[PDB]
C-alpha cells in the first residue's frame, strides 16, 4: 500500500502517548510506534479528537522520544491470520509461532473481538463430550456446546485436570446415531501466564501420549508483556470459530488460568482514570469477561461446536 | 472461628473500598485544581 | 537582603511570590507584615514564575500590599556546640531557658546523611535503665532503636523521664572498661501539651539530671512544621556529641504519633494524594530516616541509641504507625492496660514485647553468665503463670497440682515485686537478684532453662532477706 | 548529550525545560552537583525528572545534562568480593573517600579502573564474532572469568592485543566496522539478557540439608521461597545454603532493611569458609546492600540489580544462586514509588502491577543454554516476611503463585531447638514429579518409593498427633506408638542437622539415602516384630538405634564403611528377638 | 397517562407454591428477586413467563446470557399456555440483550420494554414484565456515567441511580385506561448483587 | 406507615390530667411526601379520608416519577404552612414528613453534580446543615398559642 | 496574654461520682466527653454546668439544639448558685449557635467563649467553659474548605483542624494572670462521632 509517518508526538506519560493532528487514524485502530533507534512497539488508538488522539502503548514506553518517534497505521481492525493446518502447533500470546518451525500461511484473515452471535441464530446444546473424570461425566455433564469453570485454590492440581481432560475427552457417536467418520474433534488450549516448569509440564503432557496431534497451543509464560495475556483468550477464540464453524470441527477450549487474565484487566485498565468496582478491578469487567464467555455455543444450520473450560483459582477459596 | 474470620475480611474489604474511593476524589479534584490555570491562561 | 515585595495569593499557610527564582528549594524566609511583625516560611515549589511559601505561623495580618520576604538560612542548619548540655530548645533551636544563646562550633545541616553499612559494627554491649524488667527480660543494647508501644490513657512521660534520668553505662563489668567514655541523653518531646512540659522541666530540674542532658520540647499550638524539624535537630544533635566527641547517646523520642500526624497534615497541605489509610505514601522512608540515625560505626567509640515512645491510636498493632516502626526498628516494649489498672508502675508487661537484639549485648563480659537463661526461664515461667491464673477461675485453687499452685505463686510474686519497681533505682546485679529470689520459689529441675552450674551458684534466696523489693 | 535547564522544583520532582530529544525513563544529571535522576513524563519541550536523593539545596536555573542510556548496570570483571548497593555503587571505595557518610553526589564507578588484570584471548584476526561468543579469558579469584562479547554486537574481528597485563578500560578486540570492545559492557537492568533456549527443570540444586533436597527439592534452575520470622534460624540457613551449595557463584541481595540486621551480615559473611578451597566465600559472591535510609529507587531496583549481574554469570556458563531476602521490603519500596506517581492502588496499597514486577523478577530464573553454546542456571531462593506474620498479603500470595517450592520456616520449632526449623506441614515442592529421572539414575532406582513412605509417615504421625495429646505416648496401642516413635527418630535424626557441626553440615543424596533406607527398615521390621507379639519396650532399649543415632554424624568417605555393616546389625537384633 | 390508579386486589397467580402462598404478589404489584449465581433465578424467571395467568408477557431480559434467548425461542412454540389454549409463544414478546451485545443498548431495553407492556395494559390486557438483571442497567448506567465524567456515589453508580430505578418500578400498576376499560402491568426484576 | 397513620387518627392531648382546662382542640395535620409510590399514597388518603382529616389536612405530595429535585423544596414549603398556621393563626399542626431518605438522596445528586467534597459514603458535608434547617423549624414560642410537632419517617438503608 | 502558668493541683468538682472519683479533672485542665447520639452528653454538660464549683460558667452550645438553650435559659433562673445565694443563672454567660443559624458562624461561636473565659480568668475567677459539639466547628469548617475548592485530609477535613484544636484546648491551664493574682479557665469539651 502506502504507509503514512505521524510525527510530532507532544506528550508521553504512562502508556499513553498524544499525537496530535492524527484525524485521519481512526477509533480502536492499531498503530505500531517506531522508536528512533528502529525498535517498533505496538500500540491501540483511544480517544481521537481533532487537537490530539492518545495511542495507548502496548508495552512499556522506555526509549521513546518527542523528535525521532513515529506512528504508523497497521490494520485498523485487530484481525488474525488463520488456517487449518495449525492443528498441532504452539503459538505465542499473540500467534506467532514458538516451535521452531515456519509461519502459518493464512487461509483468511479474521478478526479477533468477534461478532456477537445471534440467539435467533445459536440452537440449544443437546449432546454430549465425555471426559475421562467420573464425576465430570456421570454426577456433572459438560454438554457439548455450553462454558463450565473449573474452580480451583492455591495447592489444588487444577493445571493437571487441564491436561488430564485435554488429552482423554473425546466425542463418542456410537451411543448416538452414528456417523461416527463424519464427526472430527479438536482441542484448543490456551494458558495465560504460566512459570516455565508450567511450560514444560504442559509440553510434556502433550508430546507423551500423542495428544498435540489434535490441539492448538496458545501458551504465554509471565515474562511477557500484560497485552499478550488479554490478547490470547481472543486469539485462541478466533481459532476456535473458525474451525468449529467452518469445517465442523467439536472445538474444546481451555482457558487455564483466568485469574491472571483478571489481572492483566486490572493493571492495564487503571490507565483509562477510570473508577474501579469491586476491589480494584474494573466497573466493565463483567463485559470483558462475557465477550470472550459468550462466543461458545452451537449454531443452528452448522454442526460444529465451541466448548469451553475456563479454569480459575479463587485467590482465596 | 471462621465466621469471625469471615466477618473480619468483609470489613476489610469494604473499608479499602471506601479508602479507594476517596484517593479516586483526591486526582479528580487536584486535576480540577490545576485546571484553573489553564483556564487563567 | 533584597527583600521580595510584589507577592500574590495568601491562602490557608501557603502564599505565592513573584519574581523570585533565588530563593533556593527548602530555604528559610522571613516575612515582615506593614505592622512590623516578623514571622517565618519554608520555600516549596520554587520556580521561574512564583515560589510558594509554607508559613510556619498563622496568618493574620498579611496583604498583598505591604509585606516583603527576606531570605535566611538558604538550608536548614543548626549551631552545634559542645556547651548546650544543660539547654532547653523549642523544635528550632531557640533558647527557652532564657539562657543566652550558644556560640556554635560547628553549623550542621540537620537533614541526615545516611550512615554507610560497610562502617557500622555489630551493636554489642549493654545500657542499663535502672527499670527491671527492661534490663534484664529484654535488654537495651548500646546501638540498638527500640520503641515503647503505648497506649492511651497509659503513663508513658512518666517511664521516658524515669529512662532519662535514669539511664548509666556500667563499664565495670567488663575487663576493666575506662569511664573516660561520658554518656548523654538527648530528649525530644513533641506534640507535648503545657503540663507534661512543666512536668518534664520539673523532673529535669529535681534529681540535676540536666547537665547530661539536652531537651527539644516543643508545644501544641507551636507550628507544626517544627514537630517536623524537632526529631531532626535531635538526632543531629547526637550524632555530633557521638561521633565528634565520642559520648554515649540516649535519644529518646516522646510521641512519634504526632510526628506522624503532623506529617500526614504538612503533606496534605502539599498538595500531595495521600497513600495507605490516610497517611502519606513517603512515610516509610521519611520515618526510617529517623529510626536509622541510631547505631554504632567501626573505628569510633561513640553510640547513639534510641527510645521512640508512641502511642497506638485504640491500641492495635495494625495501625501504620506501629506497624511501620515495628516493621524498621528493633523489637519493642509494650505497656498494657491491664498492669497500670491494677495498679504497678511501670505497666509493662514482658509477653509481648520483645528486644531483637538482646542477644549479642549479654553474657560473659557484658552482664553475667546466667542473663539469657535468667530471662528465658522468667518468660517461661511467667507465661505459664498466667494460663493457670485464668484456669483456676473455673476449677478451683484445691483442685490443681503442686507446680500448678507453685507457677500461680510465682506470677503473683512476680507482678508485685519484679514489674512493681515504682521509682526505686535497679542495677543489673539487684535485679538479677530479684529475679533469682523469684526463680527460687519454683522448685529445681522445674527450671529446665538455666545449666546447673548457675543454679549450683544461685538457687536458694529468700525475698524477705535482700530487700530489693522486700 | 541533551542539556536543558531547571524550570521548576517541586519536592524530589525537577521539571526540567530545553531537553527536547530526550529519552523517557533515562537517568539525567539534575544540579551542578550532579544528581542522578530518572526522565518520565516528556510534555512538550520539557521534561519531568525524579530525582533519587534530597533536592534541598538546588535553585532555578542550573543545568540538567542526559545520559543517554537507561538504569544500566557495568558488567565486567572485578565484581567478586564486592559490596555494592542498589544502584552498583560500591560501598568500600564511598568508605575511602568520604568518611562514614554518604554525602549526595558521590561519584565513583562501578568498576575498578586502576587494576591490572591478565588478558588472554581465544580469537584471531579474522574470526567472526557473534553475540555471546567468548572472546578471552582473565584469572580473577581462581576463578576463569571468561569475557564476552555483548550480546547484540557481531561483525569481523581484527587487532587483537597479546597476551599482558591490561586494565579495564583497554579496548582488546576492534571489530571492522569500528566497534572496540572493551572488558566490561553496560546492559539495562530491565530488559532480560538474551539467550537462546530455556531447557526444563530435571537437574536438582543440592541445598546441602538433606530436608531440602529429600523432602523439599527446588530443581536448579528454579525458584523457592522461605519466610523469615523472627528466632527461627533464618541467617544460618541462607549462610548455610550458600556455603554448602551445588551452585559456583553466589549473588546476595539485601534489598532495604534494618541497619543492624545487615550490618551483622556484613561483618559475618566475610568470614565464613569455601568448603572447597579453604579461602573465604566472598571469593566468589557479589552482595547488594541497602538498609532502609537509603533512597527509594535505589532500594527498588537493588534486585533488579541482582538478577542482571546473576544473568551476566550465568552466561558465561556457571551456577549461581540469588538469594534476595526480603522482597516485602520491596514490594513497599514499589509502592512508595507508585505512591509518588499518583496512581490508584490495589488490594492493599500496592501497585496494579505487583505481581507483574514480581513475576519479571522470578521468571527471569531457569536453566538455560546461553548464546556461546553452554549450560547455566539463576536459581533463586529469594525469600519474604510480611509485617503482620500471616501469609495472605498480596505479595505472599502473589509470590506462591509464581515460585516453584515453598519452606515455611517456624519460629516454634527452633524454639524447640529443631534446627533447621522448616515446617514439614506447611512447606510444599512442586518439583518431585520432574526431578524423577535424575533420582532413579543418580541415586537408586527406588528413591521416590521411600521418599514417600518417610512422608507417609511423617504424615500419620501428625494424623494421630491428637490422641498423644490428649493422652500421652505411653497408653497409644502397639503400632500407634511405634509409629510416633519412628516419626520422632525420623525428627531427631534425619531432619534435623546442625550447621555448625564438622561433617553433619553437609549432607549428599548417597548419605541421606542410607539414613532413609535403615530408618524405613527399622520401621517395617520392628513392625514385625510387633506382629510377633513382642512387647514395645525391648524394641525402644535396644542398642543398634545408636547407630542410627550416629547415623548422620560420619564422613561420607566411610559411610560405605558403615551402612552396610547398620543395615547387617538390624536384621541380626530383629532375628535374635523371639 | 392513565384515568385512575385503582389498588391491586386480584393475586398473579405465579404457579409456584412459596412464591403464591407465603408470599404472593398482586396483579398490580412489583416484586424483586436477588440472588447470587447457581440459586436458581433463571428457572424461577422462566416459570413465572411460562405458568402465570397474565395474558401478555414481556420478557426484557438485559445482560444476561444467550442460552436463556435461545431456550425460551426453542422450547416456547411446543407448549400450551393453560388459558386460550395454542402455542406460548404468541403470548410472549422478548426482547433480548446479550452481555456481548453493546452495553449502552440495555439502557434502552428496559424503557422498549416497559413501553410495550404499558402498550398491552392500555388496551385492557394483564400485562406481566420480567425485567432480568436490573443490576447489568445499573452497570450501564455507571458506564455512562464514569464516561461523562461524573461524580459517583457508593460504589461507581450514578447519584440518579435509586431515581432512574422508582421510575422504571413506578410505571407498575393496576389502572382503568383512557378507554374505560381497566388493565394492569405487574413487574419481576430479577436483581444480581 | 401505619404506625404514623395511627399516631395521627389517635393523638390527642389529655386536658383532664394535665390540668388546664378541658377544650379537646384537635391536630391539623401537613403532609409531605416525597417518593411515594402507589400503594403508601393509596394507603394514606384512604386512612385519612376513612378517619376524616382531610378536611383539616393539607398535603405536598411528590410521587414516586414526578421529577426528583422538587424533592428539595418539597418539605420547606411544607413547614412554611406549619409554621404559617400554627404561629399566625394558632393551630397545632402535626407534621408528617415522609421518607427523608429521598430527600437525603436528592441532595446527594444536586450536590455531587456540582463536584462538591462530601462527607460520609458520598452525601455531601451541608447535609447536617439542610437536616437541620428542616428539622428546627418545629416547637413551641413563647406567648403563642400554636405548636409544630414532627413525626419524620426514615427509611434506614441497610437497618 | 498572661504572667505565668501554674501546675494543676486541686480538682474541678463535677458533682458526678464517677467523673469525679475515678476519672478527675484538675482546676487547670481540659476535659474531652465523646459519644454517640443520645448517650448522654448534654444532659452531663448542663450537670456540670449546674453543679459544679466554678465561680462563672461560659456556656457554648455551637451547632447544637435550640430547645436544649431553651431549657437552660427557662430552668435556670428557678436554681441557686453554690458558694453564694444568687441564682444560677447570674454566673453563667451563654453563647448560643443553634443549628439552623448559620454555618459560618461557629468558629465565630467557638472562640467567643473562650475568650471570655480567659476575661474572667484575667479577674481572678475560676471558669467552666462547656463547649458542646466541637465536630460541629469541625464540619463548618469542611463546609467552608469546599467552597475554597481545597484539597482534604482524611473524611473531608482541612489539614489545619488538629493545628485549631491544639490552639483551642490550650488556651486553659491555672494561670497567674497580668495583675498578680491566679484564676483559671477548664475546658470541657463534647465531641459527637
Ligand atoms: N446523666 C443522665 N441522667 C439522667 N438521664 C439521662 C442522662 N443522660 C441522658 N439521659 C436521658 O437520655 C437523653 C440523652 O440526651 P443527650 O445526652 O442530650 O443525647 P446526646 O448526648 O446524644 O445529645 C436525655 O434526654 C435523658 O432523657
Ligand atoms: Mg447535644
Amino acid at each position: 500500500l502506502l504507509k503514512k509517518e505521524y510525527t510530532g508526538i507532544t506528550y508521553i506519560s504512562g502508556p499513553l502517548l498524544f499525537v496530535e493532528n492524527a484525524k485521519d487514524l481512526a477509533y480502536g485502530a492499531i498503530v505500531d510506534i517506531k522508536d528512533g533507534t528502529g525498535r517498533v512497539r505496538g500500540g491501540q488508538v483511544i480517544e481521537v479528537s481533532e487537537e490530539y488522539a492518545v495511542i495507548q502503548v502496548f508495552e512499556e514506553t522506555t526509549g521513546l522520544d518527542l523528535a525521532t518517534t513515529s506512528v504508523s497505521l497497521v490494520e485498523d481492525v485487530a484481525r488474525l491470520g488463520v488456517s487449518k493446518e495449525m492443528l498441532g502447533r504452539r503459538f505465542n500470546g499473540i500467534g506467532k509461532p514458538i516451535d521452531g518451525l515456519p509461519p502459518i500461511t493464512p487461509e483468511k484473515r479474521l478478526p479477533i473481538t468477534g461478532l456477537p452471535l445471534n440467539p435467533v441464530a445459536r440452537r440449544k446444546p443437546e449432546q454430549f463430550i465425555q471426559t475421562g473424570i467420573s464425576t465430570i461425566d456421570v454426577m456433572n455433564t459438560l454438554v457439548r456446546g455450553q462454558k463450565l469453570p473449573i474452580f480451583s485454590g492455591s495447592g489444588l492440581p487444577a493445571n493437571e485436570i487441564a491436561a488430564q481432560i485435554a488429552r482423554q475427552a473425546t466425542v463418542r457417536p456410537d451411543l448416538s446415531g452414528e456417523g461416527e467418520k463424519e464427526e472430527p474433534f479438536a482441542v484448543v488450549f490456551a494458558a495465560m501466564g504460566i512459570t516455565q516448569r508450567e511450560l514444560s509440564y504442559f509440553i510434556q503432557e502433550f508430546e507423551r501420549t500423542g495428544a498435540l496431534s489434535r490441539s492448538v497451543l496458545f501458551l504465554n509464560k509471565a515474562d511477557d508483556p500484560t497485552i499478550e495475556r488479554i490478547l490470547t483468550p481472543r486469539m485462541a477464540l478466533t481459532v476456535a470459530e473458525y474451525l468449529a464453524f467452518e469445517h465442523d470441527y467439536h472445538v474444546l477450549v481451555i482457558l487455564t488460568d483466568m485469574t491472571n487474565y483478571c489481572e492483566a484487566l486490572r493493571e492495564i485498565g487503571a490507565a483509562r482514570e477510570e473508577i474501579p468496582g469491586r476491589r480494584g478491578y474494573p466497573g466493565y469487567m463483567y463485559t470483558d469477561l462475557a465477550t470472550i464467555y459468550e462466543r461458545a455455543g452451537v449454531v443452528e444450520g452448522k454442526k460444529g461446536s465451541v466448548t469451553q473450560i475456563p479454569i480459575l483459582s479463587m485467590p482465596d477459596d | 472461628i471462621p465466621g469471625i474470620r469471615a466477618q473480619i475480611r468483609f470489613i476489610q474489604q469494604v473499608l479499602e473500598q471506601r479508602e479507594r474511593e476517596d484517593t479516586f476524589r483526591l486526582k479528580r479534584i487536584k486535576g480540577k485544581i490545576e485546571a484553573r490555570e489553564a483556564e487563567e491562561e | 537582603k533584597k527583600e521580595y515585595t510584589g507577592i500574590t495569593y495568601i491562602s490557608g499557610p501557603l502564599l505565592f511570590v513573584e519574581n523570585a527564582k533565588d530563593l533556593a528549594y527548602g530555604a528559610i524566609v522571613d516575612i515582615k507584615d506593614g505592622t512590623g511583625r516578623v514571622r517565618g516560611g519554608q520555600v516549596i515549589e520554587v520556580s521561574e514564575e512564583y515560589a510558594v511559601i509554607q508559613v510556619f505561623e498563622e496568618t493574620t495580618g498579611l496583604d498583598l500590599a505591604t509585606t516583603s520576604v527576606s531570605l535566611v538560612e538558604d538550608v536548614a542548619r543548626l549551631g552545634v556546640s559542645k556547651e548546650m548540655l544543660g539547654r532547653r530548645f523549642n523544635g528550632i533551636g531557640k533558647p527557652i531557658d532564657g539562657l543566652p544563646p550558644i556560640t556554635p562550633e560547628k553549623r550542621l545541616p540537620i537533614t541526615g546523611l545516611p550512615l554507610n553499612p560497610v562502617a557500622r559494627r555489630k551493636p554489642e554491649q549493654f545500657i542499663q535503665t535502672g527499670i527491671s524488667t527492661i534490663d534484664v527480660m529484654n535488654t537495651l543494647v548500646r546501638g540498638q532503636k527500640l520503641p515503647i508501644f503505648s497506649g492511651s490513657g497509659l503513663p508513658a512521660n512518666e517511664i521516658a523521664a524515669q529512662i532519662a534520668r535514669q539511664a548509666t553505662v556500667r563499664p565495670d563489668l567488663s575487663g576493666e572498661g575506662e569511664k573516660e567514655e561520658p554518656f548523654a541523653v538527648v530528649f525530644a518531646a513533641m506534640g507535648i501539651t503545657q503540663r507534661e512540659l512543666s512536668y518534664f522541666i520539673q523532673e529535669f530540674e529535681r534529681t540535676g539530671a540536666l547537665s547530661r542532658s539536652v531537651l527539644f520540647l516543643n508545644k501544641a499550638d507551636d507550628p507544626t512544621i517544627e514537630r517536623i524539624l524537632t526529631p531532626r535537630m535531635a538526632l543531629t544533635v547526637a550524632e555530633y556529641l557521638a561521633f565528634e566527641h565520642d559520648y554515649h547517646v540516649l535519644v529518646i523520642l516522646t510521641d512519634m504519633t504526632n510526628y506522624c500526624e503532623a506529617l500526614r497534615e504538612i503533606g496534605a497541605a502539599r498538595e500531595e494524594i495521600p497513600g495507605r489509610r490516610g497517611y502519606p505514601g513517603y512515610m516509610y522512608t521519611d520515618l526510617a530516616t529517623i529510626y536509622e540515625r541510631a547505631g554504632v560505626v567501626e573505628g569510633k567509640k561513640g553510640s547513639v541509641t534510641q527510645i521512640p515512645i508512641l502511642s497506638m491510636p485504640d491500641d492495635d498493632r495494625t495501625h501504620p504507625i506501629p506497624d511501620l516502626t515495628g516493621y524498621i526498628t528493633e523489637g519493642q516494649i509494650q505497656l498494657s492496660r491491664e498492669l497500670h489498672r491494677k495498679g504497678i508502675y511501670p505497666p509493662i508487661d514482658p509477653l509481648p514485647s520483645l528486644s531483637r537484639l538482646m542477644n549479642n549485648g549479654v553474657g560473659k563480659g557484658k552482664t553475667r553468665e546466667d542473663h539469657k537463661q535468667v530471662s528465658d526461664q522468667l518468660y517461661s515461667a511467667y507465661a505459664n503463670g498466667v494460663d493457670i491464673r485464668k484456669l483456676v477461675a473455673i476449677i478451683g485453687e484445691d483442685a490443681l497440682t503442686e507446680n500448678d499452685r507453685r507457677y500461680l505463686q510465682f506470677a503473683d510474686a512476680f507482678e508485685r515485686f519484679f514489674i512493681n519497681q515504682g521509682q526505686q533505682n535497679r542495677s543489673i546485679e539487684e535485679s538479677l537478684q530479684i529475679a533469682w529470689a523469684l526463680l527460687s520459689m519454683l522448685p529445681q529441675g522445674e527450671l529446665k532453662r538455666i545449666s546447673k552450674d548457675h543454679i549450683g551458684k544461685y538457687y536458694g534466696q529468700k525475698l524477705e532477706e535482700i530487700w530489693g523489693a522486700p | 548529550m541533551i542539556q536543558g535547564v531547571i524550570q521548576k522544583i517541586a519536592g524530589p520532582a525537577v521539571i526540567a525545560k530545553g531537553m527536547l530529544g530526550a529519552r523517557m525513563y533515562d537517568i539525567c544529571k539534575v544540579g551542578e552537583e550532579g544528581l542522578v535522576g530518572e526522565i518520565i513524563r516528556l510534555d512538550g519541550d520539557t521534561a519531568f525528572v525524579q530525582v533519587y536523593e534530597d533536592t534541598s539545596g538546588l535553585k532555578v536555573g542550573e543545568p540538567v545534562v542526559s545520559t543517554g542510556l537507561p538504569l544500566a548496570v557495568e558488567l565486567g570483571p572485578g565484581m567478586l568480593n564486592g559490596i555494592y548497593d542498589g544502584i552498583q555503587r560500591p560501598l568500600e571505595r564511598i568508605r575511602e573517600k568520604t568518611g562514614i557518610y554518604i554525602t549526595r553526589g558521590v561519584v565513583v564507578h562501578a568498576l575498578d579502573r586502576e587494576k591490572k588484570w591478565a588478558w588472554t584471548p581465544m580469537v584471531k584476526p579474522g574470526d567472526e564474532v557473534r553475540g555471546g561468543m567468548v572472546l578471552g579469558t582473565v584469572p580473577e579469584f581462581g576463578f576463569t572469568h571468561k569475557i564476552l562479547v555483548p550480546p547484540d554486537v557481531r561483525g569481523r574481528v581484527k587487532e587483537v592485543k597479546p597476551a599482558g597485563e591490561y586494565t579495564v578500560e583497554e579496548p582488546v578486540v576492534v571489530l571492522e566496522d569500528g566497534t572496540e570492545l572493551k572488558m566490561y559492557h553496560t546492559w539495562p537492568v530491565r530488559r532480560a539478557r538474551p539467550v537462546q533456549r530455556k531447557l526444563d527443570p530435571n537437574t536438582p540444586f543440592l541445598t546441602g540439608m538433606r530436608i531440602l533436597d529429600v523432602l523439599f527439592p527446588v530443581a536448579m534452575g528454579g525458584t523457592a521461597a522461605i519466610p523469615g520470622p523472627f528466632g527461627s534460624g533464618k541467617t544460618v540457613t541462607q549462610q548455610s545454603l550458600a556455603k554448602w551449595s551445588n551452585a559456583d557463584v553466589v549473588v546476595y541481595v539485601g534489598c532495604g532493611e534494618r541497619g543492624n540486621e545487615m550490618t551483622d551480615v556484613l561483618v559475618e559473611f566475610p568470614e565464613l569458609t569455601d568448603p572447597k578451597t579453604g579461602g573465604p566465600l566472598m571469593h566468589r559472591t557479589v552482595l547488594i546492600a541497602n538498609t532502609s535510609n537509603m533512597p527509594v529507587a535505589a532500594r527498588e531496583a537493588s534486585i533488579y540489580v541482582g538478577v542482571t549481574i546473576a544473568e551476566y554469570f550465568r552466561d558465561q556458563g556457571f551456577s549461581v544462586a540469588l538469594m534476595a531476602d526480603s522482597t516485602s521490603r520491596w514490594a513497599e519500596a514499589l509502592r512508595e514509588i507508585s505512591s509518588r506517581l499518583e496512581e490508584m492502588p490495589a488490594e492493599e496499597g500496592y501497585p496494579p502491577y505487583l505481581a507483574a514486577r514480581l513475576a519479571a523478577f522470578y521468571e527471569r530464573a531457569g536453566k538455560v543454554i546461553t548464546l556461546g553454546g553452554e549450560e547455566g542456571a539463576v536459581t533463586i531462593v529469594g525469600a519474604v516476611s510480611p509485617p503482620g506474620g500471616d501469609m495472605s498479603e498480596p505479595v505472599t500470595q502473589s509470590t506462591l503463585r509464581i515460585v516453584g517450592a515453598f519452606w515455611r520456616l517456624d519460629a516454634s520449632l527452633a524454639f524447640r531447638r529443631h534446627f533447621p526449623a522448616i515446617n514439614w506441614n506447611g512447606s510444599y515442592s512442586l518439583f518431585t514429579s520432574a526431578l524423577d529421572p535424575w533420582y532413579r539414575e543418580n541415586v537408586a532406582e527406588d528413591y521416590p518409593e521411600l521418599r514417600d513412605a518417610i512422608s507417609e509417615l511423617l504424615q500419620r504421625e501428625a494424623g494421630l498427633q491428637e490422641i498423644v495429646q490428649l493422652v500421652g505416648p505411653d497408653a497409644l496401642q502397639d503400632a500407634e506408638r511405634l509409629v510416633i516413635e519412628v516419626g520422632r527418630i525420623i525428627r531427631e535424626d534425619f531432619l534435623q542437622q546442625n550447621a555448625y557441626h564438622e561433617v553433619d553440615a553437609y549432607c549428599s543424596m548417597k548419605k541421606a539415602y542410607g539414613i532413609m533406607k535403615m530408618i524405613l527398615a527399622f520401621y517395617k521390621e520392628a513392625e514385625a516384630a510387633i506382629k510377633r507379639g513382642v512387647s514395645i519396650d525391648e524394641i525402644l532399649q535396644l542398642p543398634v538405634l545408636e547407630r542410627i543415632g550416629r547415623a548422620r554424624y560420619v564422613s561420607e568417605e566411610e559411610f560405605p564403611a558403615y551402612f552396610e555393616e547398620a543395615m547387617k546389625e538390624i536384621q541380626g537384633a530383629f532375628k535374635a528377638l523371639a
